[PDB]
RNA sequence: AGAGUUAAAUUAUAACUAAGCUGUAAAAAGCCCUAGUUAAAAUAAAAUAACCCACGAAAGUGACUCUAAUAAUCCUGACACACGAUAGCUAGGACCCAAACUGGGAUUAGAUACCCCACUAUGCCUAGCCCUAAACCCAAAUAGUUACAUAACAAAACUAUUCGCCAGAGUACUACUCGCAACUGCCUAAAACUCAAAGGACUUGGCGGUGCUUCACAUCCACCUAGAGGAGCCUGUUCUA
């Protein structure tokens, strides 16, 4: 894991809040889980992604997180 | 997945604080709890204010606008049907769910064991 | 109730039976109707099959008796009937042709009017809330509507008449009254409204 | 403030309806969660308070879907039985 | 069953075996009791709670002319007899 | 239960606070 | 047919326009509803206030203003001086949750006005400052 | 423990628009140097991650980065030594927001309370004290067992080596001593006198302005009709006689 690659840390944030999301819908060892929310957080103070929001030139990434937002 | 319940309850092999302090034991129970009515609200609000909204346009006179008049008794009458009928059929339909008198029975059939 | 749950109200309009196979649902209605062996009721003493009698009529002639004498009622309402009769007729004769052109002269497209335009709409309800009571607009069923314009009707012609003034001329001049809307319980159906309106805000509490 | 505008918590019509776009809106902060932190932050909770809320929480969530997987185990004996007067 | 041990010859991928070896010394003493219990004109009364096989147990009593008890067993049947069977009741001699 | 134990040590704690106060 | 509900982005290539303007040129519905008033006011993309109304200036009083009927004929009315000001789209922001919220946005709708997007900016601070203390101690 | 940094809010202060803003079950008081939008220092606090269970001996710690760093080739052990949440004290600084006290406005027979508004000490940093908690996970430390075995409840029952405690209840986290930067303080801690109980866990009723379902059919509300309580008389009581 790192915090230069944007695209990465931000497939597992909500794209219209930016919150983090957990264990249960990002589905990792509870190590990598870690390293993601500290690359983020990391990212974030240092100014290399946004927080309000999903950057949205990385909007169409594949989508590995499980929560369905239409219905 | 069932969240993690290592190490959370206080017991004399726990060597850490205490994490959870249950109100009552995390038994189980033969049965399931009643399903909740639902809390009504208030109906007919938007096709009451646009019928203020003659009455104070056109001083208390029905023969101006009668549409909304008519608007708002087929809301009533569609709201009394409604209260009519969805009692009813929320009572029985459960959608991908079952009622809870056929799920006391399944768990009763399949009970769960503290003892022995 | 000496009637059991299994005793149904009878059907009293002639039309309904005298014409049936041009249709086919109300048909299978009546077979299962009298195919159930289902029991039915006797027919009350004031409903009848006569084509020369009215039901909102019969509602207002029940509301008029005081005590048990219908006979009183029905006199009443026959002289008040009369007297609109004979009132609109007496408009007829004094006026012009346009004038008489415009004049309904019958009392019962009178009496059916007077209430369609007597009838509230909206109605108030208190209800407890904080330890007040509130007046909240709710909507009222049809019934509730012509009940409110009948006993209002009521109402307002035995307390402001005068004794002089006789029952019937009085409530004959409170139909053409509220036959032109003009009249104090069309003014006070919208003094309702008034009250409604000011408690439009307190409607969320329903 | 100093991020760009509206571009986070922000959908869109279609044809012409905002009922269905405002409820769209509604479950993607239902299941964000900030719904419940708006209404929990109007007052002060004390940590003490905190956690035993986060404690209750974790009690009823893991309760609810202990039950939940036990539904869907027995969910298949729903069935009309096939011995009956045995 | 923590009284299974003894007899369970060992676990197959997580299913129990049971040694057929203990089974049969077992049943060979079961099945000679059995038959000397109907030989000195025992009554014999058989019992499976179980709604699957229960017609053919009570088939099987029917046919051995020994009696059989597979629907719900009432609480106080075998403890309280006389108030429940009859003023003088003979209570049977072994149950399978 | 232990309440009344906590409640009577709570009102002489109380009473002699107010005393100390007073005096 | 194929929609996407996030917003046409400034720096992107993107061809939708409301009535001869791009995305960022429509004005702006800011809609604060509070748990006690709804304050609703158009500006345009300039940042210009165009019209204003509130709960209040809608002749209603303190308890009332607080319900939603209150919100609705302040959507109404505020919708109403935005045609007379002469704007057809507009995009709406609502901050604070309230009971006028549904209310406020079916009154814009209803008061001869469209909408074509809704943002939720609500102020959600980060542990910021401090509350105040909660009530029945 | 130091040093450096700020994303979401919030605010001092400006520019446009409006006459209202805040406040609750409902109202008043307060503010109209007000409210909304756009720009924004300083201070305070660190959503989501966290459905995670790690670090520290305990208190405690979850915004980011760096530095130094988490004893014992690991038994028990004080009145000795070193720490010890919040609240509180002396001096200096900071003060968005919250707020004891206080002053107003509601409520009440009264309200020096629960509800609302404003503000002070204080909550923050530096330096020194104070050494108190339901400091509780009410379960001591170190090695082990699932043998015997269910007072009750709760977190199942127990062996070996130690340490500190426990001799009815109230009096009593008290009086008088020793010691302490503490002087309305902390620790240690009785007696005179009174009683035959003080207690811990349960069983069943009763009750509940506690919660959830189904209800009330002349019965509670919504709601219908006729009356009483106002007048005269009859009649029965209560008071005087
Ligand atoms: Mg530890
Ligand atoms: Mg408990
Ligand atoms: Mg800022
Ligand atoms: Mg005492
Ligand atoms: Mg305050
Ligand atoms: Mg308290
Ligand atoms: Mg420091
Ligand atoms: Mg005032
Ligand atoms: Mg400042
Ligand atoms: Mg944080
Ligand atoms: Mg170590
Ligand atoms: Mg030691
Ligand atoms: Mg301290
Ligand atoms: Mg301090
Ligand atoms: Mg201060
Ligand atoms: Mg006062
Ligand atoms: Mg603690
Ligand atoms: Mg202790
Ligand atoms: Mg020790
Ligand atoms: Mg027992
Ligand atoms: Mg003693
Ligand atoms: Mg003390
Ligand atoms: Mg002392
Ligand atoms: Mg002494
Ligand atoms: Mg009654
Ligand atoms: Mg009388
Ligand atoms: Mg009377
Ligand atoms: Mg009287
Ligand atoms: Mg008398
Ligand atoms: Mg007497």
């Amino acid at each position: 894991v790192d915090y230069k690659n944007v695209q990465l840390l931000s497939q597992f944030i909500s794209p219209f809040t930016g919150c983090i999301y957990g264990r249960h819908i990002t589905g990792l060892c509870g190590k990598k889980q870690k390293e993601i929310t500290k690359a983020i957080k990391r990212a974030q103070i240092l100014g290399f992604m946004p927080v309000t929001y999903k950057d949205p030139a990385y909007l169409k990434d594949p989508k590995v997180c499980n929560i369905k937002y239409r219905e | 997945a069932t969240p993690s319940l290592r190490g959370r309850l206080a017991r004399l092999g726990n060597p850490r604080r205490p994490i959870l302090k249950p109100n009552k034991p995390l038994i189980l129970a033969n049965h399931v709890g009643e399903r909740r009515r639902e809390k009504g609200e208030a109906t007919c609000i938007t096709e009451m204010s646009v019928m203020m909204a003659c009455w104070k346009q056109n001083e208390f006179r029905d023969e101006a606008c009668r549409k909304e008049i008519q608007d708002f008794f087929d809301c009533a009458s569609r709201a009394e049907a409604a209260r009519k009928m969805r009692s009813i059929q929320e009572n029985l339909g459960e959608l991908g769910s079952l009622p809870p008198k056929k799920l006391n029975k399944l768990l009763h059939r399949f009970p769960n064991k503290p003892h022995v | 109730s000496r009637y059991g749950p299994e005793y149904k109200d009878p059907q009293i309009d002639k039309e309904y039976y005298r014409k049936p196979l041009a249709e086919q649902t109300e048909e299978e209605k009546y077979e299962r109707d009298f195919k159930k062996t289902q029991l039915i009721k006797a027919a009350p003493a004031t409903k009848t099959s006569s084509v020369f009698e009215d039901p909102v009529i019969s509602k207002f002639t029940n509301m008029m008796m005081k005590g048990g004498n219908k006979v009183l009622a029905r006199s009443l309402m026959t002289q008040t009937l009369e007297a609109v009769k004979r009132k609109q007729f007496a408009k007829y004769h004094a006026a012009s042709a346009e004038e008489q052109a415009t004049i309904e002269r019958n009392p019962y497209t009178i009496f059916h009017q007077a209430l369609k335009n007597c009838e509230p709409v909206i109605g108030l309800v208190p209800i407890l809330k904080g330890g007040h009571f509130y007046q909240v607009p709710v909507p009222l069923a049809d019934r509730r509507r012509r009940f409110l314009a009948m006993k209002w009707m009521i109402a307002e012609c035995r307390e402001k008449k005068h004794r002089r003034v006789l029952m019937p001329e009085k409530l004959s001049q409170e139909l053409l009254e509220a036959f032109h809307n003009q009249g104090p319980v069309i003014k006070r159906k919208h003094d309702m409204h008034k009250m409604a309106e000011a408690n439009r805000a307190l409607a969320h509490y329903r | 403030a100093n991020h760009l505008k509206f571009i986070a918590r922000t959908v869109m019509v279609q044809e012409g309806n905002v009922e269905g776009a405002y409820r769209t809106l509604n479950r993607i902060l239902t299941m964000d969660g900030l719904i419940e932190d708006i209404k929990r932050r109007r007052y002060y909770e004390k940590p003490c308070r905190r956690r035993q809320r986060e404690s209750y929480e974790t009690c009823r969530r893991i309760y609810n879907m202990e039950m939940a997987r036990k539904i869907n185990f027995l969910m298949r004996k729903n069935r009309a039985d096939p011995w009956q007067g045995c | 069953h923590r009284f299974m041990e003894p007899y369970l010859f060992g676990s197959r991928l997580g299913q129990d075996i049971i040694d057929l070896e203990q089974t049969a010394a077992h049943l060979q003493l079961a099945l000679n009791f059995t038959a000397h219990v109907a030989y000195r004109e025992g009554i014999i009364l058989f019992v499976s709670r179980h709604r699957q096989f229960a017609h053919l147990i009570e088939t099987t009593a029917r046919d051995c002319g020994e009696y059989a008890h597979t629907r719900y067993f009432k609480g106080g049947l075998l403890t309280n007899a006389p108030l429940l069977l009859g003023p003088g009741v003979r209570l049977p001699d072994l149950i399978i | 239960k232990n309440i009344l134990k906590i409640r009577r040590r709570k009102m002489n704690h109380h009473k002699y606070r107010k005393l100390v106060k007073r005096t | 047919s194929s929609f996407s509900i996030y917003p046409p982005i400034p720096g992107q290539e993107n061809s939708l326009r409301w009535a001869g303007k791009k995305f960022e040129e429509i004005p702006i519905a800011h809609i604060k509803a509070s748990y006690n008033n709804t304050q609703i006011q158009v500006v345009s993309a300039a940042h210009q206030p165009l019209a204003h109304a509130s709960c209040g200036t809608e002749g209603f009083r303190n308890a009332k203003k607080g319900t939603g009927i209150a919100a609705q004929t302040a959507g109404i009315a505020a919708a109403a001086k935005a045609t007379g000001k002469g704007v057809t789209h507009v995009r709406v922001v609502v901050k604070g949750l309230g009971p006028g919220r549904l209310s406020a946005i079916k009154g814009l709708t209803m008061g001869g006005l469209e909408v074509i997007s809704i943002t939720d900016n609500t102020p959600i601070p980060h542990n910021g400052c401090r509350p105040r203390k909660a009530r029945r101690l």
